[PDB]
């Protein structure tokens, strides 16, 4: 069995800061690679950070979150987190947690950026 | 880091008859259609023979086809070319190039050449 | 790297150019000497404009891992050298697909891996380049020009595709038993269903030979011996002018049917050439690709001859208890 959790979520001002969570049971994230996604209102989704645990453990992220998004990973607490910094209000969406090759994912929390 | 040095000129009377050698190294030779180039003084590069890769298809330039016979051999990764019944005409320095079997002609495609031989023909 | 079958590496100037669709065999191979398939399909698929292969041709397109048993044989056919020729269909990469770890895909634009369904192609947008975990496109000044080098193509496998015989059913369906048979502890591979599990394990990098005989999926097998023959079919010869480039549809028709093309003599015996006169520059002429043929499989028993035969990197989830 897999479930991840997702939590996190709520309202922000643009430009203020917030850290996500993402729990995993019955497999660790020391050998699994993850992917964090996010579905805007009214279109389809796209990649956000990846940490490449067969990659030698790098993180890495997509060019409009870069310099923006942080994520990384401690095994003790079995969770994955994404801080956001610099939120602008066109990152309001859901964010899924999602283990890469399979189709384990998250139940998806709301992050809104708006005055 | 295509390395074909060739070898085989001279100073061959009206008439006579040379082989020149070119030792194509760096890349696979049987996969390759080579072709030999030729360079009048004061003057461009022109076309003369090519060979596909089994060494069955060739073609010359018009007016050397009477004579040219090119032939490759892939055991010590050489390409061959006959010169029958020279010319005062033939003087030029002979370049040896590889890369396609249908598009030799234009020579635009051509990175780099080799040292090249210089063939001349006295009357 | 092997040669280029027909036509040299292009030289691309106007990065708008339309890519017309020539019926001519010959030229359908000269487009695919020239990484033509692959701008087509970046083009057509990923918004990408421009062309790659640029100066480089289809000889240094990069390869997983890099000796290529069948790279060296120009007359091979990957992949996508059999999409251009109407024998499949790459399609583009959809959120289920799996991109496999190990590839360098930095700065790649273009990259195809054969799953245990069909093929998968991945390709980023214009001015765009693949990061080192082939999952994202970033922005690069390097593919800006809209002209990129050869380098920028991966192709994952040591893949073989040609024309195929029919098979019937019963004997795919008893291909399938012998693998299954021989594979008890794989459960899905590529996220297809395979022999039922009810422990899953994480995905796993899995590099397998596999045929492509034509069905509902692929059939992987551990213990084969593959033979070569060589038939010197109509499909074996390529037809090309003088210098120029790849000849016509008509003038390939009339070589290769009314037998009076001078070539090559396996042309000569297969065909038939013209003699006599020397001077048919205006003529075309006709050589055999090299290829060391078709493959023939002797896996489960009874042989077959697959439409694809490859060695190449797919996902699989062990069974777990």
């Amino acid at each position: 069995e897999v479930q991840l959790v997702e939590s996190g979520g709520g309202l922000v001002q643009p430009g203020g800061s917030l850290r996500l969570s993402c729990a995993a049971s019955g497999f660790t994230i020391s050998n699994a690679d993850m992917r964090w996604y996010r579905q805007a209102p009214g279109k389809e989704r796209e990649l956000v950070a990846l940490l490449l645990s067969s990659l030698g453990g790098s993180t890495e992220y997509a060019d409009s979150v870069k310099g923006r998004f942080t994520m990384f990973r401690d095994n003790a607490r079995n969770t994955v987190y994404l801080q956001m910094d610099n939120l602008k209000a066109e990152d309001t969406a859901v964010y899924y947690c999602n283990v890469r090759w399979t189709d384990y994912w998250g139940q998806g929390t709301q992050v809104t950026v708006s005055s | 880091e295509v390395q074909l040095v060739e070898s085989g000129g001279g100073l061959v009377q009206a008439g006579g008859s040379l082989r020149l050698s070119c030792t194509a190294s760096g890349l696979t030779f049987s996969s390759y259609a080579m072709g030999w180039f030729r360079q009048a003084p004061g003057k461009e590069r022109e076309f003369v023979a090519a060979i596909s890769w089994s060494g069955g298809d060739t073609y010359y330039e018009d007016s050397v086809k009477g004579r040219f016979t090119i032939s490759r051999d892939n055991a010590a990764n050489t390409v061959y070319l006959q010169m029958n019944s020279l010319k005062p005409e033939d003087t030029a320095v002979y370049y040896c190039n590889s890369g396609g079997i249908a598009t030799m002609k234009l020579m635009d495609q051509y990175e780099y050449w080799g040292q090249g031989t210089q063939v001349t023909v006295s009357s | 790297d092997s040669g280029p079958i027909i036509c040299a590496g292009p030289i691309h100037s106007n990065k708008s150019a339309d890519i017309p669709h020539l019926l001519g065999y010959s030229e359908k191979i000269c487009q695919i000497d020239r990484l033509i398939h692959v701008s087509s399909w970046l083009r057509n698929h990923s918004q990408f404009q421009g062309y790659v292969g640029q100066r480089g041709g289809r000889s240094q397109v990069s390869y997983y891992p890099a000796e290529n048993s069948y790279s060296r044989w120009s007359g091979l056919l990957s992949p996508c050298d059999a999409d251009w020729l109407g024998m499949l269909v790459v399609k583009k990469a959809k959120g289920s697909d799996m991109i496999v770890p190990g590839p360098s895909y930095k700065g790649k634009v273009f990259f195809e891996r054969p799953t245990f369904d069909g093929y998968v192609g991945w390709g980023c947008g214009s001015g765009k380049s693949r990061t080192e975990s082939g999952e994202l496109c970033s922005s690069d000044s390097g593919t800006s020009s809209g002209l990129l080098p050869s380098n920028r193509v991966l192709w994952i496998g040591d893949v073989a595709c040609q024309p195929m015989t029919p098979i019937p059913e019963e004997t795919f369906l008893e291909l399938k038993s012998f693998s299954q048979s021989e594979f008890p502890d794989i459960c899905k591979i590529d996220g297809i269903v395979f022999n039922q599990c009810e422990g899953e394990s994480l995905p796993q990098p899995f590099d397998v030979a596999w045929m492509d005989v034509g069905h509902s999926h692929k059939i992987i097998m551990r213990e084969h011996k593959t033979k070569w023959v060589q038939e010197s079919s109509s499909k074996d010869f390529v037809c090309y002018k003088e210098g120029t480039g790849p000849c016509s549809e008509s003038e390939e028709k009339t070589c290769k049917t009314s037998g009076s093309c001078r070539g090559d003599m396996q042309f000569c015996k297969v065909a038939g050439c013209e003699h006599g006169e020397e001077a048919s520059e205006a003529k075309c002429r006709c050589s055999l690709v090299h290829k060391p043929g078709e493959v023939v499989v002797s896996y489960g028993g009874m042989r077959v001859r697959p439409k694809c035969y490859g060695f190449s990197r797919m996902m699989a989830t062990l069974e777990v208890n």
